[PDB]
């Protein structure tokens, strides 16, 4: 004859904590994010 | 005794060619010798200095150690 | 003359020389005028984890007619590495020559 499932609990936690506060949790941040780009 | 003689006797007919001095004005004509090759050198002197070509490069493994 | 190419050894120092001929040496004498002096280090390192490859070579050649000085160093620096990046290194050079008293000029 002739969708992409995501997770609530953890999109709730990475919503949850926040980089670019200060200068700290900013640089945390790039780190793991060349790092985590990488590999 | 045979294969030096056969030898020479080629020798005789085939150096035997025509015109043979031609060639000679040709060859000598290009004063200009074949290129040489290149190296890094100083511009006042040309003592070699040193290259970083990767092909060698490669190759190359170097380590730390203590002084005495 | 080959009794005044052999000599104690002292081991080691951190620079090496090697001695530079010319094309035509003195007729009844060694034909080797020059030095040649070599350096190789890494000098900004915390516990052998290095900072700045360098290296530097020096020749020397003085008697009291001419004077000849050329010289060359090195210096690498590397800006990241993978997996904290790609691979990406800077490097500088800087040459120098002196010939005296032909050139009367030096050459950088
Ligand atoms: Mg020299």
């Amino acid at each position: 004859s002739k969708q992409f499932i995501y997770s609530k609990r953890w999109k709730s936690i990475f919503s949850k904590i926040q980089p670019l506060q200060n200068g700290t949790t900013r640089k945390s941040y790039q780190l793991f994010r060349n790092v985590a780009k990488q590999i | 005794a045979v294969k030096v003689a056969l030898g020479v006797a080629f020798a005789f007919w085939w150096t035997s060619g025509p015109g043979a001095d031609e060639e000679m004005d040709a060859k000598a004509q290009q004063e200009p010798d074949r290129r040489s090759q290149y190296t890094r050198h100083y511009a006042f002197k040309g003592r070699g200095r040193k290259e970083f070509l990767r092909s060698d490069m490669k190759n190359d493994a170097n380590e730390l150690v203590p002084t005495r | 003359y080959s009794h005044r190419h052999a000599y104690a050894e002292a081991a080691d120092a951190g620079v090496t020389v090697i001695p530079s001929q010319d094309y035509y040496g003195p007729e009844h004498d060694d034909p080797l005028n020059g030095i040649v002096f070599q350096y190789e280090a890494q000098p900004f390192s915390r516990h052998g984890w290095g900072g700045v490859p360098f290296d530097l070579t020096v020749c020397c050649e003085k008697d009291k007619t001419s004077l000849c000085l050329q010289g060359e160093t090195h210096v690498s620096l590397v800006h990241s590495v993978p997996p904290f990046g790609p691979r990406h290194i800077t490097q500088v050079t800087g040459s120098w020559e002196v010939l005296r008293p032909n050139i009367k000029d030096v050459m950088y």
